[PDB]
């Protein structure tokens, strides 16, 4: 009977790269589970880059401080339930410059604005994280969760700790 | 020194009753086994079913980013309004001895062919977007047509799935039910709460069940936008059609099951590494290789895409890496 | 020259079962085999390992190397033999990323017989052109170790000569393939006379060949010293690319076949034959060869058996190619 | 309807050696038929080599001498119809040196020997030339065959003349 495998921040088993002629430090080869696994709550780990765009992995656990960007974001559950919390900021400006890019940390405080909504999702749910919206977290247990995003303010690089370098 | 348009629909075979076609100095003849191929100083053959697979990806795609290598010797090159057809191109041994041979065409010229090719040799009941397991053979003379399974229309999000006015999710009623090997895959949209006035503003899909429900097999199709970062995810199964040469770097997140990866270097063909991917696993195809990959079961794969058209010209004058991270 | 095999677990999900042969493990899941080695893995599709398995068993092993694909096959050294990965693969070599190892053959073949049997489904002959059979893909269903078994025929001297091998008939399991179904089957005159009748003997060797009931298996129908006519019929695409220890030649009997003629050591491209009804040519010792045929077609591979022939080419005592002008 | 494609000394269709990195000379490729159709009527001209042994093309065409060998063997017909005499010799050794090999003409004389029987040879018909006999060939019209053999005083080699040199 079929039985498609997904992972879990408890149960995950990472695969990698076999040589026959190269470097495995050019694949850049990590799992998102072991890199949310080690993380802090909410530390936003890059797991890939292109030029500027980025995804990174997170840990959430608990209430997130708010955050806000200067352009969409998305954010795609992975493993457990996480709810986001949505509010249109009254001045978006007052709290990121609009010529930044990548997510900015706006603090533990609610900003000023209007309640937009609420989200919930479960594994394998994807949420749009609207421009001019700022936007929490929640979740009751550690779950993963992945940004779409460009590299910024709330962007940890730590490539030689996440990526295999031998084989 | 213009990009050529001379492309020509020969005769019909009366035995095997398939069409030949012309492409500048290229010509395309199937029989009951084979995808013929000839160019001025030389010949190839493929078995009809990888070159039915590999035509239907490349003319899916609209050839795709850089080089979609039918196999070790034919492929096309996009250079994004103009493409290049070619035998050799990426053969050491072609190279080497001077017997390569590339022609630039105008790319809805050859674009135009290349359908037509795929339409006539396809058979009734035979599917080259599907898995090996879930449709039938090419092989024997010409009996009908699928014009419809090679028809299908591209699916690409301009912000997100889901969003008004956008692609929209899949569901039974849309005709796009739960594929066999997803069987078990859990089927909930999230819980979307908006306050009155933000509805456009608050969505959120269940990006596993769309995948769980694509009718295609490796067909990268944009989920979710940001300026040019691409989320191109899809449902793979059996062999990807083609080797892939890019030209920009590319990551992979593996959804679920496992995936490998044969690793070979972009210009000589030679093997270069395997990545093994389970879920959560992501990684990065440098530029200067070419990959092609294995799925046992279905799986969901992420294809995560920069989609600016300056980095070909700055991989290619040294100005950009060719892996995207260092360390 | 190892002889340590194994029979591993039956899969729970698949049905297959695993083997082992010395460092070397083989798994089939419902599309590929999966092969690994000390060192590395790799991943054939299972029609196309099954149909190599497949010769390479019916043949013993054959001449020289038996490559399955780019990296995976087997070398005969007559009583013993050598399975690779990657000996002849430029990029595994030049990173001494390849793996052999020697077995004793009769070890490595009862491993790969039940490799063979335990790998084929219900309705699926590996022996057979895919539009003759059904398909290899999914779990375990049934076996077809009918298909996978058949005796190999070999004439001591000719065909058809008391207590050689036989004539093919309807009536002896043997009808017209489809595709030859316009093949003249008589045979021709033979008038001995009386206390002659033992050494005046003469065939039908074209209707023999279109009553073969498997492709791409060089069979022998006359024997002269070590010089073997070993013809065949052939459809799509020969399973193997043979890289021959020696020089071997092909006489086209009928219809077409193209080869695709690569280096034996490096794989690289060098060559492509075509031969149409009456063509013979030369296989040289440092090529390696696969061939295509779209209609099936008749085939005369001819062999010379020497056991001299392997070391007297490594030594230079005798020619790559048999013939310079 | 299924066309299997046979070849004729009157139509053949010969292929040839494509190049990538390669000498086309060493593939050795000619076409029997047009060695046959060239060729004086039961000339062995050499179309394949393997240390002594060959495989060689002849066109038969009337009535051929008498010929004999100090070991087996085949002639297969190619084309047209051919018929084989075949006489058990008294002495062959008075025609046959025991230590040689390859085919000997031993004369348009009739040997003496014991006639052993007739064989008619159409296209695909392989017949059995055993150690001993003389076999001698007539075929009414001109017809092609080949013959597996060992090289030796009928043989002949011509391979520049008959090969692809591209
Ligand atoms: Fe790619
Ligand atoms: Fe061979």
């Amino acid at each position: 009977d079929v039985v498609t495998e997904f992972g879990a921040l408890t149960d995950y088993r990472k695969g990698g790269v076999e040589i026959i002629d190269d470097d495995p430090r050019n694949y850049v080869f990590s799992n998102v589970f072991e890199v949310a696994a080690n993380a802090a709550p909410y530390e936003r780990v890059a797991v890939g880059k292109n030029f500027e765009y980025v995804i990174e992995s997170a840990r959430a656990e608990g209430t997130s401080g708010w955050f806000s960007c200067a352009h969409d974001e998305f954010v795609l559950a992975m493993d457990g339930q996480i709810e986001v919390h949505l509010l249109k900021l009254d001045n978006s400006d007052a709290y990121v410059d609009p010529d930044s890019e990548g997510a900015v940390a706006i603090g533990e405080a609610l900003p000023e604005g209007r309640k937009m909504g609420r989200i919930v999702l479960r594994r394998g749910h994807m949420a749009l994280l609207p421009v001019g919206a700022a936007y929490r977290f929640y979740a009751e247990q550690p779950a993963a969760m992945l940004f779409q995003s460009i590299e910024g303010a709330v962007t940890v690089q730590k490539w030689g700790e996440i990526c295999q370098t031998e084989a | 020194s213009k990009a050529r348009t001379d492309t020509e629909h020969l005769a019909i075979n009366n035995e095997t009753g398939y069409r030949s076609f012309r492409a500048g100095g290229f010509t395309f003849t199937r029989d009951e086994y084979f995808a013929r191929l000839t160019w001025p100083g030389g010949s190839h053959i493929i078995p009809i079913d990888a070159f039915l697979r590999a035509m239907m990806r490349d003319v899916a795609w609209g050839f795709f980013y850089g080089v979609v290598n039918f196999d070790h010797v034919f492929g096309t090159i996009n250079h994004y309004g103009e493409v290049t057809m070619f035998a050799g191109r990426f053969n050491d041994a072609y190279r080497n001895a001077g017997r390569d041979h590339e022609e630039r065409f105008k790319s809805s010229a050859l674009m135009a062919v290349f359908k037509d090719i795929l339409s006539d040799w396809t058979v009734e009941g035979y599917d080259p977007f599907a898995a090996p397991m879930e449709t039938g053979l090419p092989w024997g003379i010409k009996n009908g047509n699928n014009d419809e399974a090679i028809s299908r229309q591209r699916v690409t999000a301009r912000r997100m799935v889901g969003l008004p006015g956008d692609t929209p999710v899949r569901t039974d009623a849309n005709g796009f039910p739960v594929n066999r090997q997803f069987a078990d895959v859990p089927q909930e949209q999230p819980v979307v709460e908006a306050e009155p006035g933000f509805e456009a503003e608050v969505s959120a899909y269940n990006l596993f069940g769309y995948l769980s429900r694509s009718d295609v097999t490796w067909n990268p199709s944009v989920c979710s936008v940001v300026g040019d970062s691409l989320f191109c995810p899809t449902s793979e199964e059996f062999i990807l059609p083609v080797e892939h040469g890019n030209d920009r770097c590319e990551w992979f997140l593996q959804l679920s099951d496992e995936i490998v990866w044969d690793v070979k270097d972009k210009e000589s063909g030679k093997p270069r590494a395997r990545v093994t991917a389970r879920a959560g696993d992501i990684c990065c195809m440098p530029a200067d290789i070419r990959h092609q990959g294995y799925s046992t079961k279905r799986s969901m794969l992420l294809v995560w895409e920069n989609g600016s058209p300056k980095i070909p010209q700055m991989i290619a004058d040294g100005t950009a890496p060719v892996v995207p991270v260092t360390f």
